[PDB]
DNA sequence: TCGGATGTATATATCTGACACGTGCCTGGAGACTAGGGAGTAATCCCCTTGGCGGTTAAAACGCGGGGGACAGCGCGTACGTGCGTTTAAGCGGTGCTAGAGCTGTCTACGACCAATTGAGCGGCCTCGGCACCGGGATTCTCGA
DNA sequence: TCGAGAATCCCGGTGCCGAGGCCGCTCAATTGGTCGTAGACAGCTCTAGCACCGCTTAAACGCACGTACGCGCTGTCCCCCGCGTTTTAACCGCCAAGGGGATTACTCCCTAGTCTCCAGGCACGTGTCAGATATATACATCCGA
């Protein structure tokens, strides 16, 4: 199979085929299915080592949305990259302004 | 129908192996995967059609992630993506 | 698996 | 139908204390009342504009997402 | 009695680590319904739209009240004002 | 041999403003928006065929990808004019 | 007639439009009504915009446009300054706009 | 001798009827070679890649000028200080 | 290549915040004014010269500065597009 | 054609 | 309460760089014909939405007393506008040069397309484990002296 | 600084609802070959981006003044806030009906493709024109007297 050449846990031929049906360009290239699948693995292994940190510092052993919101926001550059996305039933992060605090 | 459940599944235990994952969660992520797909292909198909080409390749799929990612995500992306490719060819 |  | 009205001052409460705020004006409500209105009228147009293009009656939470999307809103948790 | 501006801050605390849905499904229901009569009639809604309606209001309102929190506290007040949500949506884009 | 919308935009402005000229900047900034708009259009229109699993891009995309775009009297005007067309053209 | 553009009564090139939707990977195929109406739709627009950029040279005592022409006349008008309001016109210059309170 | 803001009313006026650029072109142009230097090193640049960044800078600046004013009277002030610009930044989002 | 953004002088921030319709400015807004210009001008740059770098250029073009403006959300007319 |  | 000095709009000249029209001709748009398949239409089923009922009980509405913060006024000191004389470098017009952008030739290495397999991945199903909630105690806050 | 009064976190019981793992099927991914063309590469051209110079001169700079305006403070008062009572309707099951989404199959007409001619549109060429300064003049318009 294409990922475990490769190397990965994404399906590099579902990526494959994600790309040429989705009427990006009139050709696929063999290696951007491996490149776009690596990279898709990358960030989800990042969104989910922060969010089992969160889950962990939570006291709980399953991720759920709130730690997931709690990773993203937590983390600035990944903030940064989903910057304009909500995230349903996860609040937000804790904050009060000091002025407002007695 | 088809998802990314499976292989968020295996990253997850690759990274946290006593951690489940709820479905709100796991759709999250699954929708998360796709609009980053979305748009990485999309960067890739608007350089190709800069440039007068009619294919997408790695080199388009790198400077896509470059233009879409903030600083250590984007130099550590490239890395991983370069890996992959130089193993598959090599295999 | 190179992460942050 | 006076359906507005049905946000209430307690709940405009909440969501300025999870905003961070910790005194409102009596004038807060009846101001955000309107925002809400513009707001979810924005987004209804565009749901029930793909739902037309559909050619169906049940507007869908593709609908509600795809619209959300079309603005710099993205949703996740319901197929985005 | 407690004094003013601790129930606040306890209600503050409270509300910016729960998760759940701050408006009442039912009313929230009916308004959406309302609301999209003129676009359309005889319109039905699945529960999924409905819920998808409300996480993004909430989301939305909660980011324009942190928003006209800060124009407040730029004014040197504490209380936000119809003045300060109208200034943090004009500098947002909005109106 | 670059195309560009300079002889349709000079030919609008003669039919609409009769004696009017028009000054290079000002024509590149016109093609620019005419560019604009028709990407947007077309990309709305793609992301609709998408949605729908449709293959070919119609008038019906079209028009829904105006309507969601343009604002309310602009999108009237433009679906009036649209629609005109294609009847014109499908009568001839 | 001959050209697809005079069916149509357009003057926007409807065999161009057509050549650029094929083209530009939007989708697999492409309906015969579409040029005509994307066509249609972008005349439209252009005559929308030139009216009001002649309106406003017309005002300053002006026979031709500019870039400040077609600022004036996007930003006057509620819905095109929507429709544009994400776009820096080059040699534009801004509304004149004073705010009360620094008026004497 | 004038008294002070009728030659800033009057400036405004000049400046809002205007439309040129009213940034220097040769420093501009060296403050953008110098901050190129750090991405790629011998980069040669269009007098028309030169004249869209001049062009978009200043837009952006006016921009950011008119909401930090707005911030400023939002504050019962009459005078812009870098907690205005601050604001509008943190309200725009950058 | 040094000491350039003080070629961005006051009297030119003066003129920017006129252009703005400012009527009093602060003595510390110039320095926070060439604070925001640098990142918005790194940020633009930055992009425009990947666009270069990808197309194998040692050429920076006003395509390349419009498509890393339009990238942002900047878009920009009359340089073409 | 018709403005508005 | 009148006079003044600075900026701004008005009259007219000019020499211009810019543009509005005519043209070779070549490349792209239009005709004519077909081949297939995308989509329309029809029909069915059963998911999932909508409408009603009865209770309970948590949230909403409402009044009340007060104290805390919004706001108006006032006085002060400082920092920013204004104007003038002196210092600097931007701008303009040339002049020279070679890097690099762009275009032609070529021809091969890579991706599309097709037939035939065979397994990874998608639904149904179970079974049981960690967190929502509650009963009870202790720590962290506030409110009052 | 030193008392009490509540709010809430932690420990333990627990139950239960849906996630983790386990199969049956199946379509989609893989493997092999063949083949047309995209794009890497090589070379000659010619534009344009860079660099040096010399002169104005317009903008940038520094400085002295003084005046408006941030800013702190004090007092008033009214308007949220916290709290206890009565009132409303949301929420929760649960039932009943059926509208319409989702699927399969049969047609058939609309679009891609291909071979031709054939002019619309670009680059080139070329002659006239609206106006930015330049010079001079009249009209507001607050500031000192």
């Amino acid at each position: 199979s294409r990922s475990s050449r490769a190397g990965l846990q994404f399906p590099v031929g579902r990526v494959h085929r994600l790309l040429r049906k989705g009427n990006y360009s009139e050709r696929v290239g063999a290696g951007a299915p491996v490149y776009l699948a690596a990279v898709l693995e990358y960030l989800t292994a990042e969104i989910l080592e922060l969010a089992g940190n969160a889950a962990r510092d939570n006291k709980k052993t399953r991720i759920i949305p709130r730690h997931l919101q709690l990773a993203i926001r937590n983390d600035e550059e990944l903030n940064k990259l989903l910057g304009r996305v909500t995230i349903a039933q996860g609040g937000v992060l804790p904050n009060i302004q000091a002025v407002l605090l007695p | 129908k088809e998802s990314y459940a499976i292989y968020v599944y295996k990253v997850l235990k690759q990274v946290h192996p006593d951690t489940g994952i709820s479905s709100k969660a796991m759709s999250i992520m699954n929708s998360f995967v796709n609009d980053v797909f979305e748009r990485i292909a999309g960067e890739a198909s608007r350089l190709a059609h800069y440039n007068k080409r009619s294919t997408i390749t790695s080199r388009e799929i790198q400077t896509a992630v470059r233009l879409l990612l903030p600083g250590e995500l984007a130099k550590h992306a490239v890395s991983e993506g370069t890996k992959a490719v130089t193993k598959y060819t090599s295999a | 698996m190179a992460l942050r | 139908r006076d359906n507005i009205q049905g946000i209430t001052k307690p709940a405009i409460r909440r969501l300025a204390r999870r905003g961070g705020v910790k005194r409102i004006s009596g004038l807060i409500y009846e101001e955000t009342r309107g925002v809400l209105k513009v707001f979810l009228e924005n987004v209804i147009r565009d749901a029930v504009t793909y739902t037309e293009h559909a050619k169906r009656k049940t507007v869908t939470a593709m609908d509600v997402v795809y619209a959300l999307k079309r603005q710099g809103r993205t949703l996740y948790g319901f197929g985005g | 009695r407690y004094r003013p501006g601790t129930v606040a801050l306890r209600e503050i605390r409270r509300y910016q680590k729960s998760t759940e849905l701050l408006i009442r499904k039912l009313p929230f229901q009916r308004l959406v319904r309302e609301i999209a009569q003129d676009f359309k009639t005889d319109l039905r809604f699945q529960s999924s739209a409905v819920m998808a309606l409300q996480e993004a209001c909430e989301a939305y309102l909660v980011g324009l009240f942190e928003d006209t929190n800060l124009c407040a506290i730029h004014a040197k007040r504490v209380t936000i004002m119809p003045k300060d949500i109208q200034l943090a949506r004009r500098i947002r884009g909005e109106r």
